[PDB]
């Protein structure tokens, strides 16, 4: 099997990617201790993606946790899964960038990739072949962002041959109390258009809205949110993790995915969520292309999908998925596109995620996404025409005109996305 | 004295080649390890098998077959679950996948892979003194049964320019498919392999799916023996006794005249869940719902036809089986010499599975007829193909590994042209 390395920046990338392995890890069936204690086959078959089989039938993650702070690494030791991640792997910081985007993207990112580039090529020197590196951090904090485009133009600079899948979370103001959070997220959008070829845009605004209505929770806890992505997450990653007809392998994903280099900003969303239940097919379809079940701040009736890869988990039946989907399908034909045709894979995999008895996982490159980059666009005008917080970061070395090339490609990637939906077959 | 080596690229080709050399070995009572019971007396060749399988010196009847694919899980899954009967280093494995893209297999990936595979395909030809030609088996939509197909079929016609090669293509369809570019992939391995292959027998899935759900979702295990089942039947000629089609050059003299209309139609009759009379099942292989290509042939016009019984059939009533078909005035044949419907009539029974998909049954018959039918099957591909490039959909994913803007625009000519020659053949 193939070899992926997994990336996490920043604390929210840390508690994340925790929540998502102990996730897999439960639903793989490995203990703490890294052996194997499941009941099917195919748990060990396609494990080499993402875990590291060491000494003694030890299953550890090739996961590199990388923050700038301490406490972070402190929190992921002190949880169930500390002991079965890689102890070598750990790579933290002294001083955290604190919602600086140019500190971890200048200076101290700057100040620590050789160490992260060591890291990554002495893990890339051990493959046998390498499939691709996973990327996950937050757009809006100060060594995430920018320490994530770094390390991307760093990977991309060694290995250009190789796919860069990225889970970057968009910020929110109704989460997130930093203002200056808009030039982390178009800077980062900007690099990331240009030097990435993957990205699963999860917003915390339609994270919020989603435990605000659906669960009926009114705080938004760091915990709830961390739940599920992690759920998302892994229903997105049942591709990969379990062999199937879609195997959707990283560059089978960005083939089928992504038509466009600069158009590839996909919609993840999780069909049957719930906090900490009967489960059908058509229920299942009908939450599956809903506006308020994804995980997005986008109105799909607005848009057309260019791709979409849903994936259902559980014992069901394929023949009521694909007829299901089929009617859903010609029943809201003018909600696709026209100029590609079949543009709807479906796979089914027979493991269900732990406490789930069915699970339904979609994935889309629609072009409702040009909302989210119209809002935050948006609000980086309002904090650029005043010019907010701009001596931290032009401080550092960066031009001024560098938010108005990033505004510019943004401007340009809404222009665009407006451009190829207008048009029709 | 002939010789045939198969080769399989892609996991398609691989499955479909493990499952037919299965087939293979169950029909002409082969052991799976790879003794004979009843011909290893002799302990020689000629025995009207020799085309495909060969003998070692320790009296094994190792097959003449290649296992290319750029995914070594479904070669290990051969090699595992057959080891002793496929020898480890004629079966030649990939580490990185084209992932459904056709330059990738064409350019940059089947280019630093292409020398190993041409070198043991030179090495298992010195084996053979009188050998015919290659069973080329791959699909359409794949990324490596296109790209790595379309670059064996240039170094073979570069090097092995006095042979013919055959063609067992995969048509992609709606039903069951891993990827959107598809009709990329299809359209350029068709203009790139239009030269290079003198027989196509391009199945699409959609059709196998509706017999298997019409008559036996099924997945790809019920597909892929029922597809052994239809290419074992058409090759049954080729493995037994001698009454036409036996020969590569047999194949393409009876059914194609042109150097690029080389797209034969099977049909088949017998279908039945695990009698029927002779005149049902020839009236059968004439319905457009039990073709193997989802087509309509009324609305084109024949151009032969190769009737091939298997079981048990009298050849008597077979004639008036002809006879009740010409009558009616759907067939409306060419008017250069049509001739008609060349029955050749194998009397050992098929064999099926034990517990498989298909019940063995005495009378089999199939339907190698050539029509101008497949154009509207390439109509919908080029349709397919032309939606995704009135925008450019999803271009860069091929110029990025060495292909130009202009090789889609030379293949949509290419297509153009093979559009146009099907309808000047369709027009008097
Ligand atoms: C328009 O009027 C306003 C309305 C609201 C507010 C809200 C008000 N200020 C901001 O968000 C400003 C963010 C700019 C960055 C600047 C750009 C960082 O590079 C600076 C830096 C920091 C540390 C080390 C090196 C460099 O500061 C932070 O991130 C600091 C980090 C420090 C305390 C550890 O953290 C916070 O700010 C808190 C303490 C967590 C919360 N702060 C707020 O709610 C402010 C104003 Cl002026
Ligand atoms: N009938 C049948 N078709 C198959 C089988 N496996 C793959 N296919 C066809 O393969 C097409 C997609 O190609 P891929 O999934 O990329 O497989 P491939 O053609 O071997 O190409 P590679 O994966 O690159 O080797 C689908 O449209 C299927 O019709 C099979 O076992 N049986
Ligand atoms: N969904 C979710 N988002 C988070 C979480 N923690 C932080 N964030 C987001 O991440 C941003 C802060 O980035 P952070 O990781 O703290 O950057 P750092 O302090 O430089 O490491 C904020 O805008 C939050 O919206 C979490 O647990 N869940």
């Amino acid at each position: 099997m193939r070899e992926i390395v997994h990336l996490q920046i920043g604390q929210c990338g840390n508690q994340i990617g925790a929540k998502f392995w102990e996730v897999i890890s439960d639903e793989h069936g490995i203990d703490i201790a890294g052996n194997y204690c499941g009941n099917a086959s195919l748990q060990l078959e396609r494990i080499n993606v993402y875990f590291n089989e060491a000494y003694s039938h030890k299953y550890v993650p090739r996961s590199i946790l990388v923050d700038l702070e301490p406490g972070t690494m402190d929190s992921v030791r002190s949880s169930k899964i500390g002991p079965l991640f890689r102890p070598d792997n750990f790579i933290h910081g002294n001083s955290g960038a604190g919602n600086n985007w140019a500190k971890g993207h200048y200076t101290e990112g700057a100040e620590l990739i050789e160490n992260v580039m060591d890291v990554v090529r002495n893990e890339c020197e051990s493959c046998d072949c390498l499939q691709g590196f996973q990327l996950i951090h937050s757009l809006g904090g100060g060594t995430g962002s920018g320490m994530g485009t770094l390390l991307i133009n760093k990977i991309r600079e060694e290995y250009p041959d190789r796919i860069m899948n990225t889970f970057s979370v968009v910020p929110s103001p109704k989460v997130s109390d930093t203002v200056v959070e808009p030039y982390n997220a178009i800077l980062s959008i900007h690099q990331l258009i240009e030097n990435t070829d993957e990205t699963f845009c999860i917003d915390n605004e339609a994270l919020y809205d989603i435990c605000f209505r659906t669960l009926k929770l009114t705080n938004p806890t760091y915990g709830d949110l961390n739940h599920l992505v992690s759920l998302t997450m892994s229903g997105v990653t049942t591709s990969l993790r379990f062999p199937g007809q879609l195997n959707a392998d990283l560059r089978k994903l960005a083939v089928n995915m992504v038509p466009f280099p600069r158009l590839h900003f996909f919609m993840p969303g999780f069909a049957p969520l719930t906090a900490r239940r009967a489960l059908s097919v058509p229920e299942l379809t009908q939450q599956m292309f809903d506006a308020r079940n994804m995980m997005a701040a986008c109105d799909p009736r607005r848009g057309r999908y260019l791709t979409v890869a849903c994936i259902f988990r559980g014992r069901m039946s394929t023949r009521e998925v694909d007829e299901q989907l089929l009617s859903v399908q010609t029943k809201n034909s003018s909600y696709f596109v026209e100029w590609i045709p079949n543009n709807v894979k479906v796979a089914v995999c027979d493991i269900p995620p732990r406490g789930l008895k069915m699970a339904a996982t979609f994935i889309g490159n629609n072009t409702a996404i040009q909302e989210l980059f119209i809002r935050v666009s948006e609000q980086f005008s309002a904090m650029f025409r005043r010019k907010a917080f701009l001596h931290w970061y032009t401080g550092e070395g960066m031009d001024e005109m560098e938010f108005s090339e990033a505004e510019g490609n943004t401007n340009d990637l809404v222009s665009e996305y407006q451009q190829y939906q207008d048009a029709t077959a | 004295m002939r010789e045939c080596i198969s080769i399989h690229v892609g996991q398609a080709g691989v499955q479909i080649g493990n499952a037919c050399w299965e087939l293979y070995c169950l029909e002409h009572g082969i052991q799976p390890d790879g003794q004979m019971p009843s011909d290893k007396t002799i302990g020689g060749g000629d025995d009207s098998f020799n085309t495909f399988f060969s003998e070692t010196g320790a009296g094994k009847h190792v097959p003449r077959a290649v296992f290319v694919d750029l995914e070594p899980t479904v070669i290990d899954e051969v090699r595992t679950g057959y080891r002793q009967l496929f020898h480890p280093e004629q079966l030649i494995t990939g580490k990185e996948d084209a992932a459904n893209n056709y330059a990738r297999g064409h350019y940059t990936i089947g280019k630093e892979i292409i020398d190993l595979v041409l070198d043991r395909i030179r090495k298992l030809a010195d084996q053979c003194t009188g050998l015919q030609g290659f069973l080329v088996f791959h699909s359409f939509g794949g990324g490596t049964g296109s790209g790595f197909t379309s670059l064996l079929m240039e170094r073979l016609s570069v090097d092995y320019g006095k042979k013919s090669k055959l063609e067992f293509s995969i048509y992609p369809a709606p039903q069951v498919s891993t990827a959107v570019v598809e009709p990329y992939n299809s359209i350029l391995t068709t203009h790139t392999t239009l030269e290079h292959s003198d027989c196509a027998f391009m199945v699409d899935n959609e059709a196998i799916y509706d017999i298997c759900r019409r008559n036996l979702r099924p997945t790809y295990t019920n597909l892929n023996r029922l597809i052994g089942q239809i290419v074992s039947s058409i090759t049954a000629s080729l493995r037994f006794d001698g009454a036409l089609n036996v020969d590569l050059t047999e194949f393409q003299t009876n059914l194609v005249p042109y150097p690029r209309i080389h797209f034969p139609l099977a049909t088949y009759a017998p279908v039945i869940s695990a009698q029927l009379s002779v005149a049902e099942i020839t009236n059968a292989c004439f319905e457009p719902a039990n073709q193997m290509v989802k087509c309509d042939p009324r609305h084109g016009k024949y151009m032969a036809c190769c009737l091939l019984y298997r079981g048990d059939v009298v050849p008597k009533d077979v004639n008036a089986a002809i006879a009740t078909i010409k009558t009616k005035r759907t067939i409306q044949f060419v008017d250069w010499c049509p001739t008609g419907f060349k029955v050749g009539i194998n009397y050992q029974p098929p064999t099926v599975v034990p517990g498989g998909d298909l019940a063995k049954v005495q009378r089999a018959v199939c339907m190698l007829s050539n029509t101008t039918a497949i154009a509207e099957a390439w109509a919908r591909l080029d349709h397919k193909f032309d939606l995704m490039y009135a925008k450019r959909a999803f271009v860069h994913w091929y110029v990025g590994e060495g292909m130009e803007e202009g090789e889609f625009s030379e293949a949509r000519e290419d297509m153009a042209a093979l559009e146009k020659d099907y309808e000047e053949v369709g027009v008097d």
